């Protein structure tokens, strides 16, 4: 057992509905030294008086929110949540296994430049008793500074049968290089709490495999004449790291047959009606490529 | 002592060189996959080494003499029977012109250490090929964000000197 | 009982995805693979001899043929399933095995689009390579037969 | 000690060549047992008499050809060969380390379609006094038959400068399958002799990975009027498996190489080079068929 924020306690059930479980033993948080009792959640079932109420943790029934009460006065909590053993592994009921990027993801990342800062994303259907906290580091050997900013849920949509609920959080590593050749992963660890079961989630990665940039900036054509062929022209996407003299791109304009430059702006055949969409990825590491920037044939 | 100083090089040249490398090392194997990753005897450009753009205009000689004791490492690891050893692949592969371009941007920068130290000479085997091909990948692996690291180097140095 | 029989398939789409299938079979695992060389083993399934898969046991019947070919797909696309190749180093979806794994499937579907339907383990990265190739190499001996199978089939079954 | 073929016995020392080496038993073959004596070779000295003779072989010396005698008589012989076993593995002086692909491969074999009929060479710089005694096998539990008809010798090309010397063999299994995934290997075994020497030299394959099928015939061109352009064909070989229907070729077109698995195709030929066309297996990647040109 142990305290995942005030007055809220997890009890590591390894092994789940197996055992004896765990012996937890709780405390009435009060000067108060007479006539305590205890009550689970609603029921005015009194389950033991004293400071101290000791019981006995095996499935859901046993955790909740434990009261302790005097002369009617609620005078503390103690609410516990379970972590649960199935079947040799930890639960993940929770989080959506986001289409596999690839399988058993929950957490999937990614930054707009090496700057440190990244979002990570996670999916789930539940819309209620949901509560996340977000940890991350840079190593565990010796952790290592992430500033986590509060699971957000940065938008809702719909997934046909019923909505989905995307969550994130920013993470701007405390101290650091850019420019530097990571040799330590951040890991992302994600406390979920729904209702009364914990779980927890989490990520390791560097930062130059989760870059994503934006995409390009500016998309802009220019015809030739009485040609049906366009001066395709970009520019870095704002967020890039500074400066593209480093921290460069490289192009694919993709009219529609692709093409890859790495400069900004290319030479295509409008076949008017299509469009020229552009993408970045990194010069040089095979990151993810950004999404298209487009723009619509003359 | 004090942060040494010197040799600008070829940064077009090198600019050219370090770009074909991270080419060359994101080869990959259908069965093997992308290496992953878990920590963790390999070379690193870290921060405190100067080859972040601020510290490259103030100087650039320590991080470029880094990528040269990387480039001299990788380049021994990928001569080793470590990709010599089976699943036996060709002096003509991918990993044939990588080994090839390694050393000859290492020889870019560093015409050979006038050869006093430049050792580290690698760890040691493993035998029986299974852990041979993670290693190859594992030390490839290593190499692309290695690379990635010099090619901005150099295409910035390139640009901006 | 009798040699089973019926259903056609569509001898070209899959004559067709077949050999797109060997295709993938061999950019998943090249011949630039390992000369091994080493066992009673825990076997796949074989096309083998008289499953009637050749010129001749095909003239007429096709069937229990065809079965085991669709066996194998079964065999071969569940392990490419298996931990062993999503184990360490995880094999991604898009990668040219789940591909496999999609050509697998997918030939699997054209032959019995519903039918009725592994070993597990170990652990060690280091093991699953080597079973990620001794699977390979094995499938692609499958398939090969499993072409022309479906390519005879396409040239002299039908129209 | 056992027999490779009669009257001739390998002896195995496996420890070579630390003492004792092995002690082998000389048995005189006849009804007799009075008035023997023994010789080695073609030396004398009287080993010893009686029906039989106890050796200790532990090198070429205590090797070689034993007879028996009976009053100004040779009732028998036997001919004791050396198998010797140095640093861990048996010796593999005879052959060429044919280094290819990839090393310590002795034994080629291919398979110019699937009937179960494949050749196998080895290269020896030996000139002479060999013996090459080819097995045959698919599988070793319960073992398929396969039938090998004596190591030959064919080619006799000129290696560095000293001469090469190569020996192919007929093998047919004798019940093969052809279409089938063959899931047992074939089983290559040489019993080489020099002399008093013998080594064994063992391959393993399927033949699917061993298959090499011919070149195509025929290749007829049919060029067009004012064109450096001409359309192109050529046949399966005849030794290729039947029916193609079935057991498909796919080609390729030198002069950049095209592939078609048409017997057809329209390539820009110029008087410069000529046409090359080879055939694969379409469905496994096994050899590239040998070429096959027309000179524009
Ligand atoms: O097309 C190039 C090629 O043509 C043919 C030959 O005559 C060669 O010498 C040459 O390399
Ligand atoms: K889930
Ligand atoms: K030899």
């Amino acid at each position: 057992i142990w305290e995942l924020k005030k007055d809220v306690y997890v009890v590591e059930l390894d092994w789940y509905p197996d055992a004896p479980g765990e012996m937890v033993v709780l405390t009435c948080d009060t000067p108060e030294e007479d006539g305590i009792t205890w009550t689970l959640d609603q029921s005015s079932e009194v389950l033991g008086s004293g400071k101290t109420l000791t019981i006995q943790v095996k499935e859901f029934g046993d955790a909740g929110q434990y009261t302790c009460h005097k002369g009617g006065e609620v005078l503390s909590h103690s609410l516990l949540l379970l972590h649960k053993k199935e079947d040799g592994i930890w639960s993940t009921d929770i989080l959506k296994d986001q289409k596999e990027p690839k399988n058993k993801t929950f957490l999937r990342c990614e930054a707009k430049n090496y700057s440190g800062r990244f979002t990570c994303w996670w999916l789930t259907t539940i819309s209620t008793d949901l509560t996340f906290s977000v940890k991350s580091s840079r190593g565990s050997s010796d952790p290592q500074g992430v500033t986590c900013g509060a699971a957000t849920l940065s938008a809702e949509r719909v997934r046909g049968d019923n909505k989905e609920y995307e969550y994130s959080v920013e993470c701007q590593e405390d101290s650091a290089c850019p420019a530097a050749e990571e040799s330590l992963p951040i890991e992302v660890m994600v406390d979920a709490v729904h209702k009364l079961k914990y779980e927890q989630y989490t990520s390791s990665f560097f930062i130059r495999d989760i870059i994503k940039p934006d995409p390009p900036k500016n998309l802009q054509l220019k015809p030739l004449k009485n040609s049906r062929q366009v001066e395709v022209s970009w520019e870095y996407p704002d967020t890039w790291s500074t400066p593209h003299s480093y921290f460069s791109l490289t192009f694919c304009v993709q009219v529609q047959d692709r093409v890859f430059t790495d400069k900004t702006s290319a030479t295509v055949i409008c076949r008017k009606n299509a469009s020229i969409s552009v993408r970045a990825q990194d010069r040089y590491y095979s990151s993810s490529w950004s999404e298209w920037a487009s723009v619509p044939c003359s | 002592r004090a942060v040494p100083g010197g040799s600008s090089p070829a940064w077009t040249q090198c600019q050219q060189l370090s770009q074909k490398l991270c080419t060359l090392a994101w080869s990959a194997h259908p069965l093997v996959g992308h290496m992953d990753l878990r920590e963790e005897d390999v070379p690193h450009i870290q921060c405190g080494d100067g080859c972040d753009p601020q510290g490259l205009r103030d100087n650039s000689q320590f991080c470029l003499q880094r990528i040269h004791q990387g480039l001299i490492f990788y380049e021994k690891l990928l001569g080793s029977d470590i990709f010599t050893g089976e699943p036996s692949l060709l002096p003509d592969s991918p990993v044939g012109q990588l080994h090839a371009s390694l050393l000859g941007l290492s020889q870019l920068l560093q015409p050979e250490g006038h050869h006093w130290e430049t050792q580290q000479i690698p760890s040691l085997s493993p035998s029986q090929p299974w852990q041979r091909l993670l290693l190859r990948f594992k030390i490839l692996r290593s190499l692309q964000a290695f690379v990635a690291v010099a090619a901005r180097v150099f295409a910035h140095g390139a640009a901006t000197l």
